[PDB]
């Protein structure tokens, strides 16, 4: 409940928006820092707003495709520097939360699979 | 002997920048 | 000098690509770092061109200009630094594939984030063979090896690992004059993140897909190799396909 307040607040501080670039990662390491602390939430759904705390702030496009239990993600529009920021807050926010999560790695799309 | 070549490098992108504007 | 600033907050508030807010504040930050006026100039009308223009592409390959010559232009600058942004804009003016030009800038730039003597070398070796060349498959590899090459001296790479890297990086260049195909060239770019690394490998093969699969990496190694694998099939023009675990790293192309 107060998991989703706080995806707003930083939502509203990431729409604002590699120094403006890590920012964003520090955004959405507060996020699953909080989801920690409230673990009521979902932790395969705190972790899917952590990326869209990212995409959202980076303005590249990002889609849901679900294929039975596990949820997939394609985000696309991305470069080099921006799949490995997102790599990143992915890998970082998993580990806080504690999903297991895959990451696929072609072109200018990073599809990532909780 | 070293800024022989860092005049060099400037007028190496002075033309880059302009030339690449003669259309 | 402020003026600088101005052009790079000017090009933003118009732009949305990552790279053109980034490489504008770059540019404004190494210029005030090195106050000689030539470099205020070139990096201000490097600006004042990328307001000029709705292809974004010509917009990167000019502030990339502006951020090469100040990171060589502030006074601490050893000659091999000094001489790799000069091959580096040399190699770019000539080829007129914007991959070409945007692998030579990218490759000093990160090369010349480090003082190390040996990663200088290498690299202003591999453009002084690149700019000796003109099969552009073997200039798309080169200026993708020394950028992987140099992301791995500026991560921290071991003397002995990155002695292990300028050998793959001589096995690099010379496969490439034979006619390796983009893939195998790519495969060898793989294996100079491993080797300079110091981690495990398992090479497997199942039809055209050459998948590799790397264990016991870090995460400030797994972005080193995404970065670079990102950059190397960019220029040879290969799919990969990258896949994470934790600890594991799956690479099929």
């Amino acid at each position: 409940e107060a998991v989703r307040r706080r995806f707003e607040e930083l939502l509203r501080e990431a729409l604002a928006f590699r120094e403006t670039l890590e920012h964003a990662v520090r955004l959405a390491r507060e996020l699953a820092e909080f989801a920690a602390s409230h673990p009521e939430f979902n932790r395969q759904e705190a972790v899917l707003l952590a990326i869209e705390l990212m995409v959202r702030a980076m303005g590249v496009t990002m889609e849901t495709h679900r294929s039975g239990n596990e949820v997939k993600v394609v985000i696309k529009g991305l470069n080099i520097d921006e799949q490995v920021a997102l790599y990143r807050a992915v890998r970082e926010t998993s580990k806080i939360m504690g999903v297991e999560t895959e990451i696929e790695v072609e072109g200018d799309t990073q599809t990532i699979v909780v | 002997r070293k800024k022989e070549l860092a005049k060099e490098v400037i007028e190496t992108a002075k033309k880059l920048i302009e030339k690449l504007a003669k259309e | 000098k402020e003026e600088i600033k101005r052009l790079a907050e000017e090009l933003k508030e118009k732009t949305k690509n990552e790279e053109i807010k980034r490489l504008a504040e770059e540019a404004a930050e190494l210029a005030e770092r090195s106050d000689d006026p030539e470099v205020l100039e070139v990096v201000k009308k490097a600006l004042e061109e990328a307001l000029k223009s709705k292809n974004e592409e010509k917009i990167e390959l000019l502030l990339l200009v502006a951020v090469l010559v100040a990171e060589a232009g502030s006074v601490d600058a050893v000659e091999e630094k000094l001489e790799i942004a000069l091959l580096a804009l040399k190699l770019a003016e000539e080829s007129k594939d914007p991959r070409i030009i945007r692998g030579a800038l990218r490759a000093a730039i990160a090369a010349l984030r480090s003082d190390d003597p040996l990663a200088l070398k290498t690299v202003k070796e591999a453009l002084e063979r690149a700019r000796a060349s003109k099969d552009e498959r073997l200039i798309r590899a080169i200026l993708a090896a020394a950028y992987a090459f140099a992301l791995l001296a500026v991560a921290g790479a071991s003397a002995e690992r990155l002695k292990e890297a300028e050998a793959i990086v001589k096995e690099l260049i010379a496969a490439a004059e034979k006619g390796a195909s983009p893939q195998e060239l790519v495969l060898l770019v793989i294996e100079m993140m491993v080797k300079g690394m110091g981690v495990t490998m398992e090479t497997h093969r199942s039809g055209n897909e050459v998948k590799v699969v790397i264990k016991g990496l870090h995460e400030s190694q797994q972005e080193v190799l995404l970065e670079a694998v990102l950059f190397a099939a960019e220029l040879m023009g290969v799919r990969v396909r990258i896949r994470f675990k934790g600890d594991t790293v799956t690479i099929v192309v």
